């Protein structure tokens, strides 16, 4: 499955964020929502306009979110994932998501 | 202490070539330099309407004291189509509020100030240059003529609503400008079909989409909204009537996020209630002038897909 | 020509280019802390506005008095339509945004010099004509305005705030050598992250792209991607290439 | 050239008949049904624009 | 002050024209 | 002492409705309420042309400071074709001058005042959707065709001028709208077509019909008639020699006493003679503007039927 | 010691008859008294532009205050196409700047002072009237085909560029306007067809003809050159290739000794080349305003036809 | 002022549009 | 004042009209 | 091989001089860089928007330039070269180049 990278995301820190991005040619909106005990993000992925989100998970350094999700009309077929440029210890915060902050949220495409 | 001051950002790329995949301007914003000319301290006037409709979406622009260089390299390339984004905010953020290619480009320096003249189009190249060649029989699904139309025009798929199990009644043969077709499998259908921005929307007129937008004195609005008819003419009625026929009017300040096939919440202290979204235009003056932006929206009587 | 010339048109566009790294400087740090509120005292100070004038620190509430003020004015208009009403419709009424404009001094030869007025921070005290006082206050205007701040103005009767400064005029005529005269204009402003959760609302931002020059951004660019800094090349490198690939 | 308000509607009308206002043409014949008597007619003519662009008439 | 106003309507018939007159492979 | 003062008055009224008889727009002034919506003491800005052609006369008018309840009786009923009336004169009568459907509104009020719109049509609902489907054979005389296509359209005959013994040399098929396949007519036979304030108006051109309007300084005339070309195009000729080709211009006070096909008596001290009406703009400002009517004459060299 | 002051003259002749030959506006010029009304003392503005395409040039003029006589004489003949001739220059010599017929005229003198209006055409009577049928078989020499619809036009032949030993492919036929007819022909030959001043110019697209016309501060210069897109759209390309698809813009002091399809040399200090001329505008306020030509210049890729 | 004419020019543009497209059943 | 901007309009629509229809032995 | 000179060159001296030319009916785009411790031209030449130049060289007097590189469809068929107007022992310099500066950079095209 030999896939490239094609996208990077970045977050401002604020708690409520949603935005649209084109991904594979097909576009979709995201939101980011930050939980105060759990310290994580939240984020909900669905089609524009849409009436509720359609997948909805916890963010996490070094897990495939989209794994059990790759059987759906409606959702990208490439590899999101998390990973530190720091030190590999570092766990994912608030403000350290970003190309040069710390964490580096990034999504690959497969080749066809 | 600060103040609440504009800021803004315009972006100036390689030139477009249609290939074999879908279109995306995103990716030619990088000259053979690398970064692109941008330019963001300098007098601008801008003016971009959309709308839901077959023809693109256009919008003018006009810069003053542009540096030679620059002009030098718009002299060059006047035979190709260049790549531009445009970008517009408060002072902390700047939302995309317009992507396509030059038409047009004029220069005129009579005497104390340049001032530099363009016209931009959303996808008018693809637009007005897919050609198509394509035949289907009796009994075939109405759901696979639209997808393989679609394909043919080399846009994203903004949004679709399939048709179900429709079938075709007779046979049907299509030639000429992919786009043109599309348009009158619409009438037909009852369907509205409209690229913007590069994303291809495909919907289903009287029905509408959440509140994805909330219009209220803390939300920026100007002015009162006020009840203006959707088109110039008026139609004979039997007094097929899910269509549209009523609408409204509301202004803004300016804000990129929205585009004419959103649905929108009207919070006010006289009218309330949701609409459609018909059309958009945008304004811009940096030193001097408004930074609004104007909705015309429609009433919906439809399902709410 | 010969190069002694081109030694000297150097100097011409280098010290001359240094001068708005200083101003241009100056104004975008200014911005770039909201945390600083200026305040102006014009008249009102000892009829007990005084309560307020201690308040004024040396760091964050800076405060601006002036050696004298002549005259201050204050102004709002209100507009209606020209046409008669269809009749109770008292909507037709439009509030504008509300003037103030004063005159004021500055002397080289100052009766009062209290130290907390930000014009004398470091005033000497038995010299005061050494001191240049009317290029301090100049030096301070200009930063003012110049920056947008949202001044707040103490005044005999009343308090106003959100008020920004539009003009000032200085001059230093045959009369009153050794001083200069000030005019002022200022009109309201109806203004309408880290923050709380709790006080968070629903945003947007519009399409976006590409976040800044990254591992892929720098391709578009055709930038050569940023080496590795080896702090480790054991663990990362066999999944990094297998599960993200590389751009290309 | 294209500066006159007529030449901008004469190039309007002259593009606007080339995707529609089909009336005749020559073709021949690919499928026939003998029951019913009907025919699957291949239209032969084309044109290709200076753009290298191509267009084909599809099977009626 | 009729240069003021020439100048605009010039604009507009512009805009119409373009928009007439666009694309196309011809 | 008085002095002289304009007045006027505005009219709404129920939707109209086409049935199988013909339209008057009379009959529909009443709302369901009784009295109809009037409007006098407020100030308008209006813009009326006529003419005789095949397209509907239209008129623009302008309302200032409307009352919330007339404005909300016109945010419903914007699916449908409210009647309106407008009369004007001076302070001791008022002559209709207009009268059709209300084609367009739209509201706009930023601050301080509100400014409400209108395009108006005359009869612009029934020329523009009055289908007929007819046919006759070689021998048909003339003057049968053309009542019948008539009693098509559903108008009122205000004035005809019938064929005499006219008879078909071939056979004949009319379809769509009945307006153009009678405004065809008019060019093989040299007859005049054109509906206005609801009457239909069929004559023959060069020819023209008493002095029923003297034009002179007692008559409110507003400067001296000049030559004005009919036309903004010349055409070829032989040097039907009967066609017009030729005109004049005065203006007057306004008087809705007036219509296109007419005929007027020029007393002057320069020009002296009988013209045609070919044209009319009626214009007017309560408050502040002018109140005056423009007539285009054209010379005559026909018989005077 | 004087200073340099504008000059012009404006004659009017008899009317243009077409005949069986070709029509030169000179032997119209002198009336049936003898000698033209000749108008040179009052305040004139017009404009007039010129190209190079199917469409005629026209010319716009105004005169204020005329005698009545002279008026009289234009009330009469509007029927008919008068000559006219322009002419204008500086104080010592006056270029002819436009000739053609009067296709329009009307009068308005409220109170003050009279204007008179003017349309004027380049050869429209001829070139919307001539008509022709014509045919030939497979074989036939291109360069027969072109000599025979320009005689049917009835125009002198300014300058022409043959096609050698062209053949026809195909059978061809010819009917409606000649003008049509020619201006297809262009297309699909990579061939220029436009009158000007009463002239036929038939060239080929791309290739230009010695320097005619040098541009410098000298020269009445007025301004730097800028550089203008020489159309107000976009084409797709490959990316025939020889065609066109760049310009500039330049603007002298009034002289009519140019042409749209002359060739011009650029001696600024910035810009420095050949060009061709694409259009032509002429603009002039006797008392008060502008006396300036401006020209529409583009670049050429051909060989030196 | 050029607010003003643009307004101008905005209403004949309209009363074009209303023009061209009037009436008609479709 | 829009009396000034008005004439300047109809003008346009005036050369617009002789541009569209012109010639012809119709 | 007839070959006519149809074109000439001038350099103002700017070390990174960028500009559009036209030859043979077919439109180029040409960088020139200047080098220090080489003291020489480069010139570099590709296609109009081109993401990277076809052909890249470094100039010299009397030497053709174009020699090994007449089999591409987009590089044109004539013949370029530098030569000296002056003494012939003069090198190509950086302000020595134009029709009267001392150095003739010219372009010239076969006779079809």
């Amino acid at each position: 499955r030999t896939v490239v990278r094609t996208f990077d995301f970045e977050l401002s820190g604020y708690p409520d964020e949603t935005f649209r991005v084109v991904l594979d040619s097909v576009t979709y909106e995201l939101r980011f929502m930050w939980n105060e005990r759990d310290e994580s993000w939240f984020m909900s992925l669905g089609d524009i306009g849409a009436q509720r989100p359609t997948i909805t998970s916890k963010l996490t350094c070094y897990s495939d979110i989209l794994a059990p999700y790759r059987y759906l009309d409606n959702v990208p077929d490439g590899n999101l994932y998390l990973w530190p440029l720091g030190d590999i210890r570092t766990r994912a915060g608030r403000f350290n998501i970003g190309p040069l902050k710390g964490i580096q949220m990034t999504y690959s495409s497969l080749i066809e | 202490m600060r103040a609440m001051e504009r800021t803004y950002t315009l972006v100036i790329g390689r030139p477009v070539v249609i290939g074999e995949k879908p279109v995306n301007i995103e990716k030619f914003a990088n000259t053979s330099k690398g970064d692109a000319y941008e330019i963001k301290d300098l007098h601008i006037e801008f003016n971009v309407k959309k709308d839901n409709s077959k023809e693109p979406n256009k919008g003018y622009v006009t810069v003053y004291n542009l540096s030679d260089e620059v002009v030098n390299y718009l002299s060059v390339n006047q035979r190709e189509s260049l790549a531009v984004m445009l970008h517009a905010g408060y002072n902390g953020d700047e939302k995309l509020i317009f992507s396509g290619t030059v038409e047009y480009v004029e220069d005129d320096f009579p005497e104390e100030t340049r001032t530099t003249k363009f016209i931009l189009g959303d996808g008018t190249l693809n637009l007005t240059t897919a050609t198509t060649a394509r035949s289907y029989r009796k009994g075939t699904p109405v759901n696979s003529v639209l997808n393989d139309l679609i394909a043919d025009l080399k846009l994203p798929k903004g949004r679709v609503i399939d048709f179900g199990n429709q079938t075709l009644q007779t046979s049907m043969a299509f030639t000429g400008n992919a786009s043109q077709n599309l348009a009158n499998l619409a009438k037909n259908t009852g369907s509205t079909f409209s690229v913007q921005d590069g994303a291809v929307y495909w919907t289903k007129e009287g029905s509408r989409f959440n509140v994805m937008f909330e219009i209220s004195e803390e939300g920026g609005m100007v002015g009162t909204p006020t009840p203006k008819q959707p088109s110039s003419s008026k139609k004979l009625i039997k007094a097929h009537d899910i269509k549209e026929d009523v609408g409204m009017t509301v202004s803004t300040l300016l804000n990129g996020a929205i585009l004419p096939e959103s649905t929108v919440y009207l919070n006010t202290r006289y009218h309330k209630g949701f609409y459609k979204v018909a059309e958009l235009t945008h304004r811009g003056g940096y030193e001097t002038g408004d930074w609004i932006t104007e909705l015309g929206l429609v009433e919906t009587r439809g399902e709410l897909i | 020509i010969s190069p002694a010339q081109q030694a000297q048109a150097d100097k011409r566009a280098r010290d001359a280019a240094a001068a708005k790294r200083k101003q241009d400087t100056e104004v975008s740090n200014a911005k770039s802390r909201e945390d600083i509120q200026y305040t102006m005292f014009v008249s009102g100070l000892r009829r007990g506005r005084l309560n307020e004038f201690e308040r004024k620190n040396r760091t964050d509430d800076l405060a601006i008095l002036f050696d004298s003020v002549t005259t201050h004015t204050y102004t709002k208009d209100y507009n209606k339509s020209s046409y008669a009403v269809e009749s109770k419709a008292s909507d037709h009424v439009t509030t504008q945004d509300g003037k103030f404009t004063f005159s004021g001094t500055v002397t080289d030869s100052p009766y009062l010099i209290d130290p907390r007025n930000m014009i004398d921070r470091d005033t000497d005290k038995e010299n005061p004509m050494l001191a240049r006082r009317p290029a301090k206050a100049i030096e301070i205007l200009e930063l003012i305005a110049d920056s947008h701040q949202l001044v707040t103005l103490v005044t005999e009767d009343n308090i106003l705030s959100n008020y920004v400064i539009t003009s000032f005029q200085v001059d230093r005529s045959s009369e009153a050598g050794s001083s200069i005269n000030v005019q002022v204009t200022l009109e309201e402003f109806r203004f309408k992250r880290t923050s709380d959760p709790k006080k968070a609302k629903n945003a947007n931002t519009g399409t976006k792209q590409t976040a800044e020059d990254g591992a892929v951004d720098d391709s578009a660019k055709q930038k050569r991607q940023t080496p590795y800094i080896g702090k480790n090349a054991e663990t990362k490198e066999r999944w990094e290439n297998a599960a993200i690939g590389t751009t290309d | 050239y294209a500066d006159r308000y007529d030449a901008a509607f004469g190039i309007y009308i002259s593009r606007f008949l080339r995707n529609n206002v089909h009336t005749n043409i020559r073709g021949k014949v690919v499928g026939v049904n003998y029951s019913g008597p009907s025919v699957d007619v291949q239209p032969m003519a084309y044109t290709e624009f200076p753009s290298g662009t191509t267009d084909r008439y599809p099977v009626i | 002050l009729r240069n003021m106003v020439r100048a605009v309507v010039d604009e507009n018939n512009q805009f119409n024209f373009n928009m007439l007159i666009q694309g196309g492979p011809n």
